[PDB]
């Protein structure tokens, strides 16, 4: 039981606006931020549903001032991961009552924290239905 | 006479150890055959010296690394050496208590030619005609 | 954003009277923020905050409940007296609504430990069966965590877990099947039953397929009892649902290790399954690949090629381009290498920085991995040296040089020499070390060493200590290997450079003094070619693969020797007949990893047989001591001694032996059957590998019989001329008996039966007899135990069945009698 390695929603530098680690491989801030900077540097300023970083398929999207991440295994493809990443974007948008930017996330830090935990649970994909997550969470 | 104690904390400690091998290899035994002792006399040192160079031996709670520095150097010369166990004769000690070629002045033979900061500027000066 | 101290502190008011759901929930949000933003909690204040929050569980608000679940999990480990929160979580967990249901099970189960396991079970059973994915999936992941604390509680849930498995809902199923596989496992077979039930089904759950593919990927033919095929009717071997990841995972395993063979609607040996998905968008990345494939990656490679090759060349986007190189690499192979190398050459042009280093490494690495000649590898290694000039490193000097001395060395040094012309001190410590090491070691007569020396001499001045030290020592070895060289050594070493710097001096003083002053017994000894400091494997090629898209020794050779060694350690067996031979037909008494694994071999000596029983107690509940394998011979054999296996704990082999004396007058065979029973003392054990209880009971385990054949007594040989040998061994021990082999209708089978049974190789290759000939003479030879030859002559008559008069001669009465009896 494992698909998603980690979820990060990063500003346009790779610094932690947010990350919640569905791996046990980053718990300390220094390394959680390093990871975040690492994934953001590869993936950014080339938007696609694919990136390969650290031998893992990284699926990412972007907004005005954020890049949104799911990191998962590379034995899969973008599309499986993408379903998590689409939930992540979508659910935060509907939850916060505003599209994902740094402003929406900061506006409601609580909605963001709770919403992401419903999407991924210890690296298993707990939820992937944006609607379900949003009802499930209370602001 | 300290030497097992001093060496041993380092020998089981870590840091960066490539070039360490070369220098310890020619070095560890030297000077007087049995004139130390803390829990390892000069002989333990020759044992150690040989292990650090490229051999294997329990002595100073084992050496940090054994595998030598840059490809040409290897263990072997010194391993052969220590004919007379770390003693001033015709061994490592000899080499250690002697200086390779002429060493005099500030002609750069074990020297560096004035004060290090002034020299950078002099080296820079190409003196192109 | 926040300060961890202030927020951890103000939380302590909850512990008293104030509960204020708004204030506390905010304070909680702040805790989650401190972690999220990236901060570390202080333990005293954390411990205090944790005891305080539990009061807050009284007030049931969905946002406050939510805050409480995330905060207790994060604060759980950095807190004390957490046990109080279990009750509050159960209270929450039974409360209907997904907000409580799912999030509570997860928070509760994380805090829950084996004592507490029992409490959560009613609520857990109710939460697992849900087709509402949140409650069920959280409960399913929760159960996974709980397998650690206590296995047994979780196991009972297998029925609720299975119930969820029957959903086609993606989460409920993914979680259900995944978890089940982990849970119910006590043996392979019970998990396999769980998988077969879902297996016939065309899911619309890609995640379940994926998690299951992994379980499935190996051939399973015991799914739900048994079945006649490795069959997976869920995409693993089938392609019921198309979706490029699932399709890729499935296609690479099935092709050359069938999960099932190819179907018209589901390729599974053929290369196709990947390829139909292959032209695509970003999605293509899974699709385009390969791995394994029938019979090679290469017929496969051609399909996909348009896609991988155009993206790889065109896209100087890192994200696309990486997928394109990995995809090229995958469609690759031995054959593909011509194509792969041009592409990789091309690739650096798109991304050129590290990627440059990687392509010049890749083209060499691929040439070493996939052979286009070892020479070409060196030539590519030159191109790597040329292009980068510094991203070669130290590990490269050792790897290039070791690799090079397989063939390239004279050339490599020379190439290196040219390469050294580059750049005097920006070329690095490493290249100078490579030309230096190679020029030292080869001692060029292929080119004049004078260019090499002149090149190295300049480099040393302005480059690092390690190379300058390298240069003196190399020179010394260079002296010892070649006499000629000594004059250059002297001009170089007197200089302030190659000696008299720092490290360079110390090494030099030694190396110099040994060459100059001393005998050079040492110097001579030291150069064995002038080789590197270590010989690793070929490091580059694996490194390169990931990086781009970002002494077994033996004694025995014969069964008799290995056994003889095992026997020899024990005294009795070599003291009481020495071993002629040991069986060429050792029979395993009891099957592997059941109750016992016992393999017995019968060993023949001059007058004895020793039976070595290698005994394993694979009994999980026991550990054994004082174990022996007891024996009842079915003929006149004396059982002299038993040697015990000292201990046989769980899954640990031990050996026990029975020594018996052979008859040496027996009129009937030494082909004989012994009934084996192992007897032992059991002390109770908790399965690990071993552990004994303070007291125990006697127990016995029955074993299979050991059969001793004439084949064990005789070692086979043929003779150039049977007739002489046949007379020579002893016609004085001659006995003749006539047999009918009615179950063998030709000579060729007949000769084979006497040859196998007796352990005699028929002479002159007499196992091949003229097919269906009326008379034939079969010549047998071999040596019997004790070291005496046994020859047997069987004059075959072929009617419709085989009749033979078998006459045997031997240096003893016993082989003759033994052969004659065993055959019939």
């Amino acid at each position: 039981l494992y698909t998603v390695k980690a979820i990060l929603i990063l500003d346009n530098d790779g610094d932690r606006l947010f990350a919640k680690y569905y791996d046990d491989t980053y718990p300390s801030v220094k390394e959680q931020k390093a990871f975040e900077k690492n994934i953001f540097n590869k993936t950014h300023r080339t938007d696609s549903e694919i990136a390969l970083l650290e031998g893992l398929t990284v699926v990412y999207k972007s907004s005005i001032d954020l890049y949104f991440y799911v990191i998962g295994s590379s034995y899969e493809n973008e599309l499986m991961l993408m379903a998590v990443l689409n939930c992540l974007f979508d659910s935060l948008s509907q939850m916060l009552r505003k599209n994902v930017e740094k402003r929406a996330l900061l506006e409601n830090m609580e909605g963001l924290f709770l919403a992401v935990d419903e999407i991924v649970d210890g690296g298993v994909i707990l939820e992937s239905d944006p609607q379900q997550v949003v009802h499930r969470v209370a602001l | 006479e300290d030497i097992q104690s001093v060496m041993t904390e380092v020998r089981r400690s870590l840091g960066e150890i490539p070039i360490v091998e070369s220098e310890i290899k020619k070095e560890a035994g030297e000077l007087k055959p049995e004139e130390e002792i803390t829990v390892g006399p000069v002989q333990k040192l020759v044992t150690e010296m040989g292990t650090y160079a490229t051999q294997s031996a329990l002595s100073s709670s084992r050496p940090t690394k054994k595998e030598e520095d840059r490809p040409p150097l290897r263990g072997f010369l010194l391993d052969g050496d220590f004919f007379v166990a770390a003693s001033l004769a015709t061994t490592l000690t000899k080499i250690a208590l002697r200086y390779v070629a002429l060493v005099q002045e500030k002609k750069k033979q074990n020297s560096f030619v004035a004060e290090a900061m002034l020299l950078m500027a002099t080296i820079l000066h190409l003196g192109k005609s | 954003h926040l300060e961890k101290s202030a927020v951890l502190q103000e939380a302590r008011v909850f512990n008293e009277t104030p509960i204020n759901p708004r204030k506390c929930a905010h304070i909680l949000t702040k805790i989650l923020y401190l972690i999220n933003q990236g901060e570390h909690l202080g333990t005293t204040e954390a411990t205090e905050a944790f005891f305080a929050m539990t009061k807050l569980f009284q007030s049931n608000d969905p946002t406050l409940r939510r805050m409480c679940y995330l905060t207790i999990k994060e604060m759980s480990c950095i807190a004390e007296d957490v046990i109080i929160v279990t009750s509050s979580l159960t209270k929450d967990m039974t409360g209907k609504e997904d907000n409580y249901r799912g999030p509570a099970v997860r928070a509760l189960c994380q805090i829950t430990d084996s004592t507490m396991l029992q409490a959560v079970e009613r609520y857990m059973k109710q939460a697992i069966v849900d087709k509402v994915p949140s409650v069920s999936s959280s409960a399913l992941v929760s159960s996974l965590h709980l397998l650690k604390c206590s296995f047994d509680v979780v196991k009972r849930w297998v029925n609720e877990a299975q119930e969820a498995a029957s959903s086609d809902n993606i989460m409920v199923q993914y979680h259900a099947l995944g978890l089940l596989y982990h849970v119910r496992k006590n043996d392979r077979l019970a998990v396999s039953k769980m998988i077969s039930k879902f297996t016939r089904h065309g899911l619309k759950s890609p995640f379940a397929y994926c998690m299951m593919i992994r379980v499935a990927s190996k051939q399973l033919e015991e799914e739900d009892g048994s079945r006649d095929s490795p069959l997976f009717d869920f995409i693993e071997s089938c392609l019921r649902n198309k979706h490029e990841m699932v399709v890729y995972e499935a296609a690479s395993a099935i092709v050359n290790l069938p999960g099932c063979s190819a179907k018209e609607l589901a390729p599974a040996v053929s290369v196709l399954q990947l390829f139909c998905s292959s032209p695509k968008a970003a999605l293509r990345y899974a699709a385009v690949r390969t791995l394994n494939k029938v019979a090679m990656k290469h017929p496969s490679a051609v399909t996909a090629c348009n896609l991988d090759l155009e993206n790889l060349v065109t896209d100087s986007n890192r994200s696309i381009a990486t997928l394109a190189i990995t995809t090229l690499l995958k469609t690759g192979s031995e054959s593909s290498i011509d194509r792969l190398m041009k592409q990789i050459s091309s690739f650096m042009s798109e991304i050129s920085d590290e990627f440059k280093v990687v392509v010049v490494q890749a083209i060499s690495a691929l040439c070493q991995k996939y052979p286009r000649k070892h020479a070409v590898l060196m030539n590519f290694l030159f191109t790597m040296l040329r292009e980068e000039g510094g991203f070669e490193y130290k590990r490269a000097i050792v790897d290039c040089i070791i690799s090079i001395i397989e063939e390239n060395s004279e050339s490599k040094e020379t190439g290196l020499s040219h390469l050294c012309e580059f750049i005097e001190d920006c070329e690095f410590t490493v290249l100078a070390t490579r030309i230096l090491h190679l020029l030292g070691q080869e001692g060029p007569k292929t080119n004049n060493p004078s260019k090499y020396i002149r090149f190295i001499y300049n480099r040393v001045v302005l480059e690092h200590e390690e190379v300058r030290a390298g240069a003196v020592s190399a020179l010394a070895k260079f002296g010892a290997q070649n006499e000629e060289m000594l004059p250059s050594i002297l001009v170089l070493l007197k200089r302030c450079v190659m000696d008299d710097d720092n490290e360079v001096r110390d090494r030099a003083t030694f190396y110099l003094n040994v060459l100059e002053q001393k005998q050079k017994a040492l110097n001579a000894g030291y150069i064995l070619n002038g080789l590197t400091v270590s010989i690793p494997g070929l490091e580059k090629a694996l490194q390169q693969y990931t990086l781009e898209p970002s002494q077994p020794e033996k004694v025995a050779a014969t069964r008799q020797e290995i056994f003889q060694e095992q026997l020899a350690a024990v005294p009795e067996f070599q003291g009481l007949g020495p071993l002629f031979k040991s069986s060429p037909e050792p029979v395993a008494l009891t099957e592997s990893e059941t109750e016992y694994v016992i393999r017995c071999t019968k060993h023949t000596f001059s007058d004895h047989l020793v039976f070595q029983f290698d005994c394993t107690n694979t009994l999980n509940d026991q550990t054994l001591e004082n174990v022996t394998v007891q024996m009842e011979p079915t003929e006149a054999y004396e059982v002299l001694s038993y040697v015990p296996a000292r201990s046989l704990p769980y899954n640990q082999p031990g050996t026990c032996y029975t020594l018996v004396a052979l008859p040496t007058e027996d009129p009937t065979a030494v082909a004989c059957t012994f009934s084996c029973v192992m007897k032992f003392t059991v002390k109770d054990c908790d399965p690990n590998t071993g552990e004994i209880d303070e007291e125990g009971y006697e127990d016995e385990y029955v074993l299979e019989d050991l059969e001793v054949t004439v084949a064990d007594h005789i070692q086979k040989v043929m003779k150039v001329n049977f007739e002489a040998a046949w007379d020579e061994v002893g016609d004085e021990f001659e006995k003749e008996e006539t047999f009918t082999l009615s179950t063998i209708k030709t000579l060729e089978e007949a000769v084979g039966n006497i040859v196998k049974f007796l352990g005699m190789h028929p002479c002159e290759r007499s196992d091949k007899v003229p097919e269906n000939k009326n008379t034939h003479t079969l010549l047998l030879a071999g040596v019997f135990r004790g070291g005496h030859d046994i020859l047997v002559r069987s004059r075959l008559l072929l009617l419709d069945t085989v009749t033979m008069q078998v006459t045997a001669r031997s240096s003893e009465e016993l082989p003759v009698d033994i052969i004659l009896a065993s055959v019939g």
